[PDB]
């Protein structure tokens, strides 16, 4: 098998030994622990095992010193030879970290990573953010409150995520490295342990905001960034300009001062986008008349949705659609209506 | 003094710990102020009654300032 | 056999090993003590390994060095393919406790869990509550009136 | 111990002054009581 490693997250790890598992279909083939052919020395964060310019990783051992090459029966060998796929999976690593005395030289022997990882892991939640460029997990400290003992400050998810990552408070919103993280501008993917506490702690509070909700102890959360963003003050990377753009009140929200009526256009060709997905579309609201946004994009469905807003408070929405693949054909989206 | 009875050994005063934040100069955590952020200056606080308030086996004095590792992401100083 | 873990209990175990044994039809074939391989690192009470979503564990072997694949005679390969189960069974456990040096390395080296054993189950007495979802299992202390 | 420490949510627990090991576990009583030994403990195990 060819194989390469990565990290993320905050620190690096010295003398990795991952213990990979092969699975065909149900069963298990083999879990081998990494002999001293592909031990791997450094791993400084955000990169990988070995670096960018070179051919990937080789394993075919199993024993504990190198020799008795890996097997497989007969009836296996007739489900390869139809074409079917393996996979491939981590189950643990372990390692060592650096240490050093005072002002003396860095040791790291005997100390091992391994034995502080349960520990951590009780006491933190964790928060992955996926960008279109590469990744990044944390963990974050957490406080309890039925125990009275366990001092901690505790704090927001707002500035959970202000210390996750260095984040600038700019005009009130945050960014990181010039790309706008907001509650209004991320798409935020919880699972039914994290949204189930947190909007049920939501209407406890005055400000319907789920940044400045409170942290708890145990909570996976994901966030992501869009790909083609609107913003109408800047930044609306876009390679379609839009048609009939309204220039009244483009700040942020509390500029909702244009109310038109028509079609607005956008085509979107395949060359900047990528094929073969499910995208999701986003949004927030306001009170017109009516409204609806089309769809034209053919091997997927190509209908339309309802707007029906309840009031004019700013409520977000999500559709999905599927893509083509490759053709000269455009992605086309209407949004029709009167009233905004 | 009166103002410098630290339970904990994390060489750190905990006078400096329960308030508004503690900042680390000339290897000497000091007291708060808030003219710092023109500096590049942070702000942070934790819990005094642990030696390691995170888990990982760096102490707070450790972590606060500059005295670990220079391969650590400078996104993980504050404890 | 592909195989995972349980831990029902109060505490996690660094370096976890259990040496398991196979029955067919009132005999033993083999007891295996498990090898580097399918070692368990970190294991957090109330947890598996792996975790929820991933295939089980292999094992294939009974050497000490992974090598020697496991044995069987004729008759036994016969009466096997006749539909017949095997069955798993655990012997006894292994492992290691966590204690703390000055106030730094968390050191678990060596640590055994084995020689505290024969102690607490000749002092305390056993407590088993299961629901739908998990069991638990404690042990807790009581006095000898004597 | 008193009546009024129930009221912050204190909880309240004895043990043997014959041994430093009451539970027969490794760790000591105090260092069960205060929880200054390891986190990933269930809270419950940490009365003698």
């Amino acid at each position: 098998a060819n194989v390469r490693y990565y990290n993320t997250g905050t620190a690096p790890m010295y003398k990795v030994t991952p213990t990979t598992n092969l699975v065909l279909d149900g069963d298990t083939l083999s879990t081998i622990k990494a002999q001293e052919n592909q031990i791997g020395n450094n791993l400084s964060p955000g990169d990988t095992y070995p670096k960018k310019g070179l051919s990937p990783l080789a394993l075919n051992t199993m024993d504990q010193f190198s020799s008795r090459l890996i097997p497989i029966n007969y009836d296996q060998l007739k489900k390869l030879d139809a074409g079917k796929q393996i996979k491939l999976e981590t189950t643990q690593v372990s390692g060592n970290f650096g240490t050093k005395n005072s002002s003396g030289q860095i040791v790291t022997e005997g100390n091992s990573w391994s034995d502080y990882i349960s520990q951590i892991d009780s006491i933190s939640a964790s928060i992955i953010l996926d960008t279109e460029n590469e990744s990044y997990e944390r963990r974050v400290t957490a406080k309890n409150l039925q125990d009275p003992e366990d001092k901690t400050p505790e704090l927001t998810i707002g500035e959970a995520i202000e210390k996750a990552f260095g984040a600038t408070k700019k005009d009130g919103l945050l960014y990181f490295n010039d790309i706008p993280i907001d509650e209004s501008c991320v798409e935020l993917i919880f699972d039914d342990n994290t949204a189930n506490k947190i909007k049920d702690s939501l209407k406890t509070l005055s400000d319907k905001k789920i940044y400045n909700v409170k942290l708890e102890r145990g909570m996976n959360i994901l966030i992501k960034t869009p790909t083609y963003f609107t913003n109408f003050d800047d930044y609306n990377n876009y390679p379609s300009t839009w048609s009939n753009v309204n220039t009244t009140n483009q700040d942020g929200l509390q500029g909702s001062a244009n109310k038109l009526n028509g079609e607005t256009k956008i085509k979107i060709p395949m060359s900047e986008l990528k094929p073969y997905k499910r995208y999701v579309f986003s949004g927030y609201s306001k009170d017109p008349l009516t409204s609806n946004s089309i769809i034209v994009k053919i091997k997927a469905k190509e209908e339309k949705t309802d707007y029906l807003v309840p009031e004019q408070g700013y409520t977000k929405f999500s559709y999905e659609f599927e893509t083509t693949e490759k053709d000269s054909s455009n992605i086309e989206i209407t949004l029709i209506g009167s009233g905004t | 003094w009166e103002d410098e009875d630290l339970d904990t050994d994390n060489d750190n005063i905990p006078d400096s710990y329960e308030r508004n934040g503690y900042t680390i100069k000339d290897l000497i955590a000091v007291k708060w102020e808030d003219s710092f952020a023109e500096q590049g200056y942070k702000k942070y606080v934790s819990n005094y009654l642990e030696s390691n308030t995170a888990g990982d086996p760096y102490t707070d004095y450790e972590k606060a300032s500059g005295s670990f590792d220079k391969a650590i992401k400078t996104e993980a100083r504050d404890p």
